[PDB]
């Protein structure tokens, strides 16, 4: 959005008042661990392979 | 090269649809809740029933 602010060489705005305000952040720190059996997946019950 | 010669043809499938015609293998009695390599009409394989 549009804001046509205009530029003034011998004027200053200055705050009267203030909040206090509280924000999210959510941040992922670790992810799953998994082993793999080399065989029963390229084999399996099958002493040829 | 030019006496006659009587051929035979034959033609079946195999492992993919209920079977009639098989070999001369004596069956057994089943066991359940067991690992054992099995053999139901020509398939193979070990694992628990
Ligand atoms: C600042 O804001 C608070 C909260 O709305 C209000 O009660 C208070 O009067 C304000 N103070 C001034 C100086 O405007």
């Amino acid at each position: 959005d549009n804001q046509d602010i205009v530029y003034s060489n011998n004027t200053i705005a200055i705050p009267m008042n203030f909040s206090i305000s509280v924000t999210t952040e959510v941040l992922p720190v670790s992810m799953t661990k998994t082993s793999v059996d080399c065989n029963m997946y390229i084999c399996g019950d099958s002493t040829e392979c | 090269g030019f006496q006659p010669y009587r051929v035979v043809v034959l033609s079946f499938e195999l492992l993919n649809a209920p079977a009639t015609v098989c070999g001369p293998k004596q069956s057994t009695e089943l066991v359940k809740n067991k690992c054992v390599n099995f053999n139901f009409n020509g398939l193979t394989g070990t694992g628990v029933l």
